[PDB]
C-alpha cells in the first residue's frame, strides 16, 4: 500500500500490485521516459521527460507506437498474440518496471528488455512480456521500454539533422539512461544491469555493444535469435535515403 | 532555408501517423520475406561503422554475452510471401515453387549465387520431394537471417575476448496454435523464458512449468554472474562457453542439458564465409 | 617449321623424350600426364563432354564403377607431406597446398569452393579429417564424378547400364592402411589372380574373384552381370539416372546402395563449370 | 596340343599351353598386329602387318611400348606391380589371344582388355592382367594388346601430318580391326566383343564409344575407374601444340 508509491528523479508515481501463484509483485507501468516525439519532433531523437506535478498514474501499460498492423490470419491467437493490446500512439515513450512485493533491502540485479518486430512492430505491453513471473521466481528487477518503430523510428535521409536516422535505438538509449539514474528507487543496482531481447531486440541489444555512448549503460547482453550483422537489421545510407524518398513521393510529398 | 531535405521531412510530417504506415511494405526493392522497410542505418553516427566491421576489430573482454536460436527459425517467415506455403495446409512445395522460393528468401543477390544455394541446400537423390523441399526453404531464410549471423557474431565475440554461452530452444509449446510442420518457430522460447506456464489461466501442462523455472534460473543466474550454470551446484550437467574453436552450445528442451558441438557449422561457412566471396568477385 | 620441328624429335634417342615427358605440364599438378588424346575433330570430333549428351547410345550395354578410395593413389606423388611410409597427417596449410595441386588450372575462387565442401568447420584442422578429404577430392573430381556423368547421360539415352563400387581390400595388398581400396585394386580380383597358387590370397577371396569373373563373363555374353533366371541372390539392378541405383562389390553378397556420390558431383558436374565459365 | 597351331589371315601362328588349377587354357602370345612405328614411322599411325612366311613365334610376350619407368618406392610390390617386364622397344605392336583349351566349338564372346596407367606407361604382360583364369573358368576368348604410350603415342602437332595425335588410340583400333578378321580362328565370335579396360584404359574405351568408325568392332563396354569425359583424359589442340612444342625445346629442335 505504501509500497505501491515510488518518486523517481521527475515526480512521483502509483504502482499496482499483481498477483502471481508464488506471491505478489510490485508493478509501475507506463512511466514517461521522453517528452512525446510529436508534431515537429517525429524522426528526431527523443528529448528526456520533464518533471511534473502530482503523481502519474501507473497502474496499466501506456500506448504502443505506431506501426502496421498483421492481417494475414485475422483472429489467429498464433499472429494476434504479436500484435498490438492498446491502442496506437506517437506519443508512445514510456517504459515498465516490475520489482518484488517486499522492495528488496539489498540492491538487486535488473534484467532490461527490448522487444523485437522486424523493428515495424511490437510493444512492451504484450502479454507474452508480462515481468511478473521472472520477479515472482528469481526476485531481480524487471524493465522494458517502448520504441519508435517503422518510418517513425528509423526513415533516415542520412547527413540531414531534420531525419537522421536510428532514434528508435536512441529511444532505447534513454531508457537505458532513464534506469541508470532511477532503477535504485526500486531496488535495482545499477551497476549490474543485464540487456536481452528476442529478434529486431536482440539485434538492438547487439548495436548497444558496438555503441560506445551506449556501453557505459549495461554490462551483460542476452542475444536471442536475432544479432546486429544479420542481412535484415541494417541497411546503407544510400538505401535508406532511397526508401525515405520513394516514401514521400508515394505520400504526395514533392 | 528550403534546401530539400529539409522540405521532405517538413512535409511527410503534416500527414497523419496512420498515412504513413499503410505506405510502409510498398518501399521495399524487391519481393522478399524475412526484409523490413525501415531498419537501423550505417551512417557513421549510432554504429561507427558497418556492424561486421565494429565486430571484426572490436575488443570485448569483460563481457558476457548469452546467445541463442529456436529449432526452426524460417519456418513462420515462409508463410508470409513463400510461393506454396501456408499455416493451413501442409506446404508440401514444388520443386519449381522452391527455386522461386529461393529468389525470395535471398534477395538482392545474383543468379550464380543462387545456384550455390541451391546447391548446398537440395538432395540431389531426391531433388523434387516437397517435403524436403519445404524444410531445406526454412532452413535456407532461417539459416541465412538468424542462425548463421548469430553464429559469427558469437564465435567473434568468444575469439576476442568475450565469455560466450549458446542455446539452441528445441521445446514446442504443447499450446502452440502453429502448424505442427513448423516445428519451434522464431519466438516462441519467450513464452517460456517470462515463465508464461506459471499464469493459471494459459492451459500448459505441468512438466512445461518446470521447465520455464527451470530455464528462467540460467536467465537470472546469468544476469546475476554471468554464467548460467549453478556456482554450488557442481553434480548438475554444464553449460560450457562457446568459443570459435570447440562451438559447444547446450540444448534446452524438457531433457536435462545436452552438450551439442558445432551451430550448423557447414552451413554457416557457406553463408559467413564462401558467400561473400562469390558475390565480391562477380 | 611445323614438319622441320617433327624430324628433329625424330632424331632424339627415345629415353631422352621419356626423361623430359613430366616437364612440358602445364602448372605443378597430380592426376595430371602431358600426352593424352587431343579432341582434335579426326578421332574426336569434339569434347567427350559434348560427344556423350547427344550420341548414340540406344542399344548398348555398359559396366561402370569404381573403387572405394580412388584418390590415395595419387597423392603419395605431389600432395605435400604425403608417402606411403608414414600416415600422411597433414596441416591445414599442407591440405590447402594439395588442394591447388589436385584441382589444378582453377580460379581461386573455385578452390575456395572446394575447400568449402571438403572441409570439416568443426575440426578443420583434424590431419586424418583432411588427409581422407583431400583423397575425396581428388577421387570425386578425377575419377566418381566423371564416370557418374557417363553412366547417367549413357542410361537417359537408352543404353542398358549397371554401376557398382568395389570396396574390398586385398589382403596381400602392400600400400599402408589409410590408402583403404586404392586406384586399380580391383583388377586383380576381376582376372582370377587368387586362383594362381604362387599368390597368399585367402580361401575366401578365391570365392570372391570367381563371383566377380562370373559377374564380368555374364555381362559379356548378355549384356547383363546377373546370374539367369538364378534367384538364390539380391538382383543387381539397372543404373537409372533418376534412382541411381549400384551395388557393392564386397566380400558380402550385393548390397543395392542408390546415389552414387549425389552431393559431391552435383558441385563437380554442375556448380564448378558454372563458376568458371562466370570467374 | 595340335590346338596350339593357328593361322590367322597374316600368316601361320606357334601357341603355348598354360596352367591353370582348375584345368589347361592354350594362349598366343606377342602376335604382330602392326609393322613396327619406327624411325620415320615415330608419331604416325600405325600400319597393318605385312604377312609373313614361316610360324610366328607366339609363346612369349613381346617389349613393353617405350615408357617412364617408376622410380618412387624402389623394389616396393606396389610400385614395381605397374612396371615394365619386358624390355622397352618402340617395335611393340603386338597382342595377345587366351582360348579355353578345348576349342569352342560354337562361337564364344570376345572380351577385349586395354590396360591403364594415365597414357604414358603400360603393358598387355603385367602379371596381372593375365587371362588363364578367366579364360579357363568361364570359357571366354581374351585379347588383350600393347599401345603407344607418352609423347609415343599422344604427342600431336594439331594439323600436321607428321605428328596426328591420338596415334596411341588408332592402335588400340587397328587392334579391333585384328579381332574383327581373325578371332574366328580361336573360336571367338566377331559378332560380340565386349570392351573392358581401367583407369586411361577405361577412359579408351569410352573413347571408343564415342568415335564412329571404332563402333562397328565391338558391342559392349565396361569402364572401371575412368571414363573419357574426366578432367585428364584429353586436351584442346592449342595445348597440345604448347605441350609437345615445348618438349621440342627441351630436347634441342629448333
Ligand atoms: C497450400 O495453400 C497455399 C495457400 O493458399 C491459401 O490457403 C489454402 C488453404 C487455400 O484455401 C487457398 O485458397 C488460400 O489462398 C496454396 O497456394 C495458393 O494456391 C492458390 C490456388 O489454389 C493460388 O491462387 C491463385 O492465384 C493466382 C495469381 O497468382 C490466380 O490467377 C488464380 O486464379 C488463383 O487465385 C495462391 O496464389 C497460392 N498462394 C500462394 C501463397 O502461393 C498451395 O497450393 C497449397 N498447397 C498444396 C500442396 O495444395
Ligand atoms: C579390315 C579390312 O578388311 N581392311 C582394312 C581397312 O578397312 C582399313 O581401313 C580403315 O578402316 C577403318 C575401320 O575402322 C576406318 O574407316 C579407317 O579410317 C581411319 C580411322 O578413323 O581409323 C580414318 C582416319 O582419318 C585415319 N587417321 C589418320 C590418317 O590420322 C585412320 C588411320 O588411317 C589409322 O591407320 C587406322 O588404324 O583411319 C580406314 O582407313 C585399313 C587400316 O587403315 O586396314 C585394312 O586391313
Ligand atoms: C611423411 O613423409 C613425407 C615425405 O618425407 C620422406 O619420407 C619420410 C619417411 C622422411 O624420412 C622424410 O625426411 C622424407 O623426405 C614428409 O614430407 C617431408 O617432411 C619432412 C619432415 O617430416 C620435411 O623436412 C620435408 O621438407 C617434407 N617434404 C615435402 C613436404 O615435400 C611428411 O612431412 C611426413 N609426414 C609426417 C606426419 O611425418
Ligand atoms: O515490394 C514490397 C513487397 O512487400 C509485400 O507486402 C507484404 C506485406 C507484409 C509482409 C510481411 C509480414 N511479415 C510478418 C513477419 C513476422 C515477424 C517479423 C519480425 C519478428 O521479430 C517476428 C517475431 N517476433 O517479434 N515476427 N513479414 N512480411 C508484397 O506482397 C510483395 O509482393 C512486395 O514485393
Ligand atoms: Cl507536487
Ligand atoms: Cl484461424
Ligand atoms: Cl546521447
Ligand atoms: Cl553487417
Ligand atoms: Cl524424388
Ligand atoms: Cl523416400
Ligand atoms: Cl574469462
Ligand atoms: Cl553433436
Ligand atoms: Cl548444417
Ligand atoms: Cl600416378
Ligand atoms: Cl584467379
Ligand atoms: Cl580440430
Ligand atoms: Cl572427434
Ligand atoms: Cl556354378
Ligand atoms: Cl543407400
Ligand atoms: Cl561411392
Ligand atoms: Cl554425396
Ligand atoms: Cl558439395
Ligand atoms: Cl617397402
Ligand atoms: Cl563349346
Ligand atoms: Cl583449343
Ligand atoms: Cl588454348
Ligand atoms: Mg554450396
Ligand atoms: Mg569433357
Ligand atoms: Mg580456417
Ligand atoms: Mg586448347
Amino acid at each position: 500500500d505504501a509500497e505501491l508509491l515510488v518518486t523517481v528523479r521527475g515526480g512521483r508515481l502509483r504502482g499496482i500490485r499483481l498477483k502471481t501463484p508464488g506471491g505478489p509483485v510490485s508493478a509501475f507501468l507506463g512511466i514517461p521516459f521522453a517528452e512525446p516525439p510529436m508534431g515537429p519532433r517525429r524522426f528526431l531523437p527523443p528529448e528526456p521527460k520533464q518533471p511534473w506535478s502530482g503523481v502519474v498514474d501507473a497502474t496499466t501499460f501506456q500506448s504502443v507506437c505506431y506501426q502496421y498492423v498483421d492481417t494475414l490470419y485475422p483472429g489467429f491467437e498464433g499472429t494476434e498474440m504479436w500484435n498490438p493490446n492498446r491502442e496506437l500512439s506517437e506519443d508512445c515513450l514510456y517504459l515498465n518496471v516490475w520489482t518484488p512485493y517486499p522492495r528488496p533491502t539489498s540492491p538487486t540485479p535488473v534484467l532490461v528488455w527490448i522487444y523485437g518486430g522486424g523493428f515495424y512492430s511490437g510493444a512492451s505491453s504484450l502479454d507474452v512480456y508480462d515481468g511478473r513471473f521472472l520477479v515472482q521466481a528469481e526476485r531481480t528487477v524487471l524493465v522494458s521500454m517502448n520504441y519508435r518503430v517503422g518510418a517513425f523510428g528509423f526513415l533516415a535521409l542520412p547527413g540531414s539533422r531534420e531525419a537522421p536516422g536510428n532514434v528508435g535505438l536512441l529511444d532505447q538509449r534513454l531508457a537505458l539512461q532513464w534506469v541508470q539514474e532511477n532503477v535504485a528507487a526500486f531496488g535495482g543496482d545499477p551497476t549490474s544491469v543485464t540487456l536481452f531481447g528476442e529478434s529486431a531486440g536482440a539485434a538492438s541489444v547487439g548495436m548497444h555493444l558496438l555503441s560506445p555512448p551506449s556501453r557505459g549503460l549495461f554490462h551483460r547482453a542476452v542475444l536471442q535469435s536475432g544479432a546486429p550483422n544479420g542481412p535484415w537489421a541494417t541497411v546503407g545510407m544510400g538505401e535508406a535515403r532511397r526508401r525515405a524518398t520513394q516514401l514521400a513521393h508515394l505520400v504526395g510529398c514533392p | 532555408t528550403g534546401g530539400n531535405d529539409t522540405e521532405l521531412v517538413a512535409c511527410l510530417r503534416t500527414r497523419p501517423a496512420q498515412v504513413l504506415v499503410n505506405h510502409e511494405w510498398h518501399v521495399l526493392p524487391q519481393e522478399s520475406v524475412f526484409r523490413f522497410s525501415f531498419v537501423p542505418v550505417v551512417d557513421g553516427d549510432f554504429l561507427s561503422d558497418t556492424p561486421e566491421a565494429l565486430i571484426n576489430a572490436g575488443d570485448f573482454h569483460g563481457l558476457q554475452v548469452l546467445v541463442g536460436v529456436v529449432k526452426d527459425e524460417g519456418s513462420y517467415f515462409l508463410v508470409y510471401g513463400a510461393p506454396g506455403f501456408s499455416k493451413d495446409n501442409e506446404s508440401l512445395i514444388s520443386r519449381a515453387e522452391f527455386l522461386a522460393g529461393v529468389r525470395v528468401g535471398v534477395p538482392q543477390v545474383s543468379d550464380l549465387a543462387a545456384e550455390a544455394v541451391v546447391l548446398h541446400y537440395t538432395d540431389w537423390l531426391h531433388p523434387e520431394d516437397p517435403a524436403r523441399l519445404r524444410e531445406a526453404l526454412s532452413d535456407v531464410v532461417g539459416d541465412h537471417n538468424v542462425v548463421c549471423p548469430v553464429a559469427q557474431l558469437a564465435g567473434r565475440l568468444a575469439a576476442q575476448g568475450a565469455r560466450v554461452y549458446a542455446y539452441v530452444f528445441e521445446h514446442r509449446a504443447s499450446t502452440l496454435s502453429w502448424p505442427l510442420w513448423m516445428g519451434v518457430p522464431h519466438g516462441y522460447e519467450i513464452e517460456f523464458i517470462f515463465g508464461i506456464p506459471l499464469d493459471p489461466s494459459r492451459n500448459y501442462t505441468a512438466e512445461e512449468k518446470i521447465f520455464a523455472q527451470r530455464l528462467m534460473r540460467y536467465w537470472a543466474n546469468f544476469a546475476r554472474t554471468g554464467d548460467p550454470n549453478e556456482p554450488r551446484d557442481p553434480k548438475a550437467p554444464q553449460w560450457p562457453p562457446y568459443t570459435a574453436g570447440a562451438q559447444q552450445y547446450v540444448s534446452l528442451d524438457l531433457r536435462p542439458l545436452e552438450v551439442r558441438r558445432g551451430l550448423r557449422a557447414q552451413a554457416c561457412a557457406f553463408w559467413n564465409r564462401f558467400l561473400p566471396k562469390l558475390l565480391s568477385a562477380t
